[PDB]
């Protein structure tokens, strides 16, 4: 079927097919457009028009200009083939390697885990980084929002995690550059190239990356947001995967749909939301989880927008988050990447009675102790060390030696560290905390405790000086 | 219908014919088998690790002598 | 046959302008051509606005709209108490198919102050400082305020395994089936909850409404007053019937929307107003009947979660000002662990009464006084200030008795046990004991006594109200006990 | 532990049945569609029943 | 006359009569409705449709279905039946006694009073309570309004002034539960059979009782206001009576306004409130008065959604009033009950003619100190406390005695209190402000003029506290 230009404003085609009606979110492409001018149907106005979304720039529209429905959403490459790619959002690549080559493709839409396929109560995804299975352990299959220093190798944390993770257990990656700019995509591709987890010459390119920037039109950078959860599915329940799924910044993505929303003639709603805005994401979360198939897991870099969170959007996305990651420049201050904060490195299903204790208590023996340290540090920033009870200097210095614990090197940036780095096995991470808690190793050098891997790394670090 | 109980008859015909037989599974090849394989592997693990047609043995304990 | 069918005037926005079949019934839920319902809102002349329950992805222009001819009702039944539906009332649970064959309107009215009676009843939510703090009876609205899983949702799932006993009892009278509507929470969240509930199985006296966090906005609206329907039939079974709606600000989201997208505007916090209308109908379907209704009740315990706190918030006035009390629960405690989180001071039930035994008055006149009191000096007194040794103890027994109310996530109980235990701290058997350890002393005292003194337990529950004798008995049982909690 | 063994044969079979009910079954009804101008007669029978709807509705 | 539902976009029921087009406030009945489904006719919509108001649920509706226009508005029965009845906005029982049967009938529309028929100047009432009075020196026949926020203790203190007040003054009263929360209404109801207030044996039975709650559509809430104001006006002037209008709340008449404005075609303009929003509700509470045959005392509850006073609503509804009760949702949550802002809760009939000096100055001392006080608050809030004036932290606890001592404990909700509540004849009152005031008290402990009544007893409350 065709359809005509018979309406531009900007990017909101109003095409009339002029003997189509094929449903909302059936892909069109333009015709007498070279260039993949997809539009994405919006809306069936009647007349058996449409208003639909350009989703590729509008130039030279001729009116009346030809359009052919491609009559489903976009169909995409979905395949293995894909991890070494950057496609832009439409799938196509921008990595320019000639096409992807998948044949395996899929409509862009996909649907929510329903209770039937569920795997009912979740999982956590361990990293075997201290910091994370911690204080925030992961869910497999969960989202987790990264609030998080900038340009501090928060990338580079991420790709250490993709490192420890999506290698040992056989997880992949896709990468959703929501808002990115050419710019950050270029330093992540580099990133990759360089760190060679992105490998344009082996599959250890462990990642797919799909761009949908700033740069393009609305609908793209919104609709971004459900391919890139389309490939996931792809992986996830063809391969099986354990996914894990970075969309990077989903705001901008929420964003965007605000934008539309206006632009859809749609009142978005006060503080410029979609009214929608929950369900879109509703609807997006619910897609993203955890069944009988494997669990996208969803690491999502997420601004603090505005630094306000009054604004619904994050405030609806506490529901989205289970587990939180606030990474912290205090951390990083203090020297320490991993430079994570704890106490914000939490996870609203991390709770005790629904996860539990071990890391709550053990951990809220640590975070109290660091912050009772705290406490202290304000008294001790005054008087110094010397006035309080000894117990508390232990504590001190435990907790710093826990702290220092913390610092672990990485494998991915030997270029920062001129270290390899290091994970840490979870029951190690802990039982090392109980050393330390214990106060065993409170006569051993504490920063020895410092960049090191396994807790017993940090003895072996201690006993070589003394 | 009954001209639509036409159909149903077909079904039924077809259904016999594979269970007293089957060719992979009769309309399936391969492609059923291989699927079973990556759902049974997932749900060993729910299920626990092995005995799964044979029945479990058990062991018994001990003390110290005070 | 196109005598029962129209084509879609025009869709766009899951908005289905309808063309034709003016022979619409007002209310009606109409069957789009998908397995999709609407509803016939808004007859216009020319259009019928049918609001889509589902989506027009799934749809077409000019499509064909098909009366169903029906004004909206639900499937009703008792059989649902053992399955988890959604809003059209099919399982979503996906069990077999619901039991229920009946069918029953949605948009009953809640009936009249004749068609009703007051509450005498109580309820049991096993939770101390509820069951106790607000006591609540049945009909009785009150609002659950509270944030992420402070437990916010735990609490609910308490107290409905806390019902469990009573489906696992003889109070039929009291038997409480528990509606759950799930409004928002994602499959996984409920995924588990549900399956929480089904390990309790707590689900034979339960229906979960299950409109996730994904939905068609229109069916998370309607999931409320679906749910509503099917206890509203429970209540008017006689039964008792406790309807969690969680939570209608989230409904009231996905209405706005509708609203807006029905290009109806709002008024004050951008929302229209009407949901208030909505759920004040839909709230005041919770209510105690009198007995015509076999002295029916539907108690409500709606929930809004709160954000901020902002009370000041319309939306949370509004419900204020229909519920009969809240449950304000706050988080810091949470953080402080402290799960009932709850702040009592902002927490309310104006009934309260109703819903009480002179076991608990006995012991809870005293001691939601004592905590006031305590509170206050909590909130004055001392914490870099003063040291009056009044308030002080004040003080040290209320901190033992704030211990005491705290509960743990997953930890409902029998009233008895509670009042026991209460009873101790209230007449201060404790302050000579440091605050955890009384947690560690309940658990044992408790093992104990419902091992032997389960005849004096069994005593109280039986007369409902501590004796004089059980006192000392219980004193003694305590004392000793606690005595032997030290030694 | 007893359990465990049986009721994953069970489950397994269960699934498999209904893998092959509709792999049968899209496979049976997407071939065999076809005969509907062959016996129109269906569409005889609609107009048959569908006099006595034009006449046995009212 | 016959009318055609041409459009039901919800309640709005959008008629064309093609049989003429009467008048609006044209009452119309639905034909072929289960429920006797009033519209009132409130814009011919042009070529013979009108715009309607169903007021009752929207059910079975064809569209077509036709209305045979009732030709005038709903008329109920009025004049002493009700009293002792519950009915419903339709002028129709819910009492669940049948038929009302005092047939004097009327439009629930009623006009404005004159300027000749108002009586003219109205004269301090009152009512014991302290606080009240203090504030709110109560004027005989006024239009009081509770500016309240969300039932707290609100309803309680409503009924807390029924109780102690509405019992006290004996001669009928009319309550209007508009969108009232009909479990209240029930316990109330229940309590007035309970009390005798309401009996089953007599329309001595003092109140008539009025509902049209809030599982109503907005037609009906919107409107039952009118209905019990043609009533209260029956007895009013008919009848003389000091009618004792109740209305819990306005706001929902008002909220039922707003909401239909959009749908009304209008702009529901700032707030979402209406743009007739003062015109409505002015000529409704111009409506309400003491004419020269009578009193109708509104005591008319004052939704304040969020309790934003700022808000054109209130705003408005300050233009009306006579004695405004202000909750103070600071004071309340505090604990107090009574839960009052008392330097906004005022009756403009301040007077030391009226109110005699004594009262007046005593209050416009104490109005002052308090005032005082209140920009000591802002004070101490910032600045800690203690290098002030001592004179000012005299005050501050005095006046935290005075606040203590305007509390009251609640003498019909002892199930709120476990205590009774109390009353204060006036001159204990002023006399007890004048004698803290005094600094009689005051070289004690602030504790005990908390929750009390007389002032002599919160001395003597001070004596067992002094131990």
């Amino acid at each position: 079927t065709t359809g005509r230009i018979v309406a531009v404003i900007g990017a909101v085609v109003d095409v009339q097919f002029d003997e189509g009606l094929p449903p909302i979110l059936n892909a069109l492409e333009v015709q007498g457009r070279e260039t993949r001018l997809v539009l994405e149907v919006a809306q069936h106005l009647g007349e058996s028009t449409v208003r639909t979304i350009a989703m590729d720039g509008t130039e030279g529209l001729v009116r009346g200009q030809k359009v052919l429905d491609s009559g489903a959403p976009i169909r995409i490459p979905v395949g293995p083939e894909t991890l070494g790619r950057i496609m832009n959002v439409i799938g196509e690549p921008i990595d320019e390697r000639g096409p992807i080559k998948t044949k395996q493709f899929a409509a862009i839409h996909a649907e929510a885990p329903e209770f039937v396929e569920m795997s009912v109560e979740q999982e956590i995804l361990v990293t075997g980084i201290k910091v994370v299975d911690l204080l925030a352990p992961y869910a497999k299959g969960g989202k987790i929002g990264l609030f998080g220093g900038a340009g501090v190798g928060k990338t580079v944390l991420i790709m250490e995690l993709i490192n420890n993770v999506a290698k040992a257990h056989g997880g992949y990656s896709v990468f959703a550059g929501v808002g990115e700019r050419t710019r950050e995509g270029n330093d992540l591709y580099h990133e990759m190239i360089e760190s060679g987890v992105i490998n344009l010459k082996d599959a250890t390119s462990k990642v797919a990356l799909v761009y949908g920037q700033m740069n393009e039109p609305p609908g793209a950078r919104a609709r971004v947001a459900l391919t890139g959860l389309t490939v996931a599915e792809y992986f996830r329940d063809q391969e099986g995967q354990d996914v894990l799924l970075f969309i990077d910044n989903i705001f901008r993505f929420t964003q965007a749909g605000s934008e539309v929303s206006a632009l859809l003639g749609r009142i978005p709603s006060a503080v410029g939301y979609q009214p929608t805005l929950a369900t879109d994401m509703g609807t997006m979360q619910e897609r993203i989880t955890t069944t009988k198939k494997g669990s996208i897991t969803s690491v999502q870099a997420i601004y603090v927008p505005a630094d306000d969170l009054t604004d619904p959007a994050p405030a609806t996305t506490f529901a989205h988050l289970d587990a939180t990651t606030v990474l912290s420049r205090a951390i990083a201050e203090l020297g320490i990447y991993p430079a994570v904060d704890p106490l914000d490195s939490t996870s609203r299903i991390m709770d005790p009675n629904i996860v539990g204790s071990e890391h709550y208590d053990v951990a809220r023996g640590v975070q109290k102790i660091l912050q009772d340290y705290k406490s202290l540090q304000d008294i001790i920033a005054i008087l110094g060390m010397d006035e309080l009870s000894e117990e508390d200097k232990l504590t001190v210095s435990r907790a710093r030696k826990i702290q220092r614990f913390l610092s672990q090197p990485f494998q991915v940036a030997e270029v920062f560290t001129g270290h390899l780095g290091k994970l840490v096995p979870l029951k190690e991470t802990i039982k090392g905390f109980q050393q330390i808690l214990a106060g065993e190793y409170d006569h051993l050098p504490e920063q020895a405790f410092y960049m090191v891997g396994p807790i017993e790394e940090a003895v072996a670090k201690a006993d070589k000086l003394a | 219908l009954d001209p639509v109980q036409k159909l149903f008859v077909d079904k039924i015909r077809e259904y016999r014919t594979k269970r007293q037989t089957s060719g992979g599974p009769v309309d399936a090849g391969p492609e059923y088998q291989q699927d079973l394989d990556r759902e049974l592997f997932k749900l060993k693990q729910m299920y626990g690790k092995a005995d799964m047609n044979t029945f479990p043995n058990f062991t018994f304990e001990d003390p110290k002598f005070e | 046959d196109l005598e029962e069918t129209g084509r879609v005037l025009s869709i766009g926005d899951g908005i289905a302008r309808v063309h034709g079949l003016r022979n619409v019934q007002a209310e009606e839920m109409v069957e789009f051509s998908s397995g999709l319902k609407g509803m016939s809102l808004n007859l216009e002349p020319d259009n019928v606005g049918v609001v889509v329950f589902g989506n027009d992805k799934l749809i077409k222009e000019g499509d064909i709209v098909k009366r169903t001819g029906a004004i909206v009702d639900v499937p009703v039944g008792e059989e649902l108490l053992g399955r988890v539906v959604d809003a059209l009332g099919n399982a979503i649970d996906g069990k077999g198919p619901i039991g229920s064959k009946a069918r029953r309107r949605v948009g009953l009215k809640a009936p009249g102050i004749i068609p009703r009676i007051s509450v005498r009843e109580p309820m049991q939510t096993g939770i101390k400082a509820v069951d106790s703090l607000v006591p609540i009876g049945r009909g009785q609205r009150e609002l659950i305020i509270g944030d992420r899983q402070t437990g916010k949702t735990s609490i609910a799932i308490d107290t409905i395994i806390n019902q469990k006993r009573f489906n696992d009892g003889t109070d039929e009278k009291k038997k409480l089936y528990c509606i759950y509507v799930a409004i928002g929470q994602k499959r996984s969240t409920v995924a588990q909850l549900v399956k929480r509930l089904t390990d309790a199985d707590a689900m034979k006296y339960t229906i979960v409404v299950s409109a996730t966090a994904s939905d068609a906005a229109p069916l998370q609206y309607l999931a409320p007053y679906s749910g509503c329907s099917m206890g509203e039939y429970f209540r008017d079974n006689g039964k008792h019937a406790l309807i969690i709606y969680d939570d209608l600000s989230k409904q009231a989201v996905a209405y706005r929307q509708m609203s807006l997208l029905l290009r109806r505007p709002p008024g004050r916090e951008a929302y229209p107003g009407d949901v208030f209308y909505l759920h004040s109908r839909l709230l005041e379907r919770a209510a105690k009947m009198n007995d015509a209704f076999g002295g029916g009740s539907l108690t409500a315990l709606p929930v809004i979660e709160t954000q901020a706190g902002d009370v000041s918030a319309y939306i949370p006035t509004n419900v204020i000002s229909i519920t009969d009390g809240q449950i304000f629960l706050e988080t810091e405690l949470f953080y402080k662990g402290i799960r009932p989180a709850i702040n009592v001071g902002l927490s309310v039930s104006r009934v309260g009464s109703a819903a009480q035994t002179r076991a608990m008055k006995q012991v809870a006149g005293t001691m939601k006084l004592e905590l006031a009191q305590y509170r206050e000096v909590a909130a004055f007194a001392q914490f870099g200030s003063d040291l009056d040794a009044a308030t002080q103890q004040l003080l040290s027994r209320g901190v033992r008795l704030t211990e005491l109310l705290k509960q743990g996530q997953y930890s409902p109980m029998a009233i008895e046990e509670q009042v026991a235990v209460i009873y101790a701290g209230v007449r201060g058997y404790l302050d000579k004991l440091e605050p955890s350890k009384i947690t560690k002393f309940e658990n044992a005292f408790l093992s104990h006594v419902i091992s032997q003194h389960q005849a004096l337990l069994g005593k109280i529950r039986t007369d409902g109200k501590i004796s004089e004798e059980s006192d000392a008995k219980l004193k003694e049982i305590v004392t000793n006990f606690l005595a032997g909690f030290e030694a | 532990e007893v359990k465990n063994r049986l009721d994953y044969h069970i489950s397994v079979q269960n699934m498999m049945r209904q893998k092959e009910q509709e792999h049968m079954i899209n496979w049976v009804e997407k071939r065999v569609v076809q005969s509907i101008s062959a016996q129109q007669e269906k569409e005889t029978i609609a107009k048959c029943i569908a006099d006595l709807k034009l006449l046995s509705k009212k």
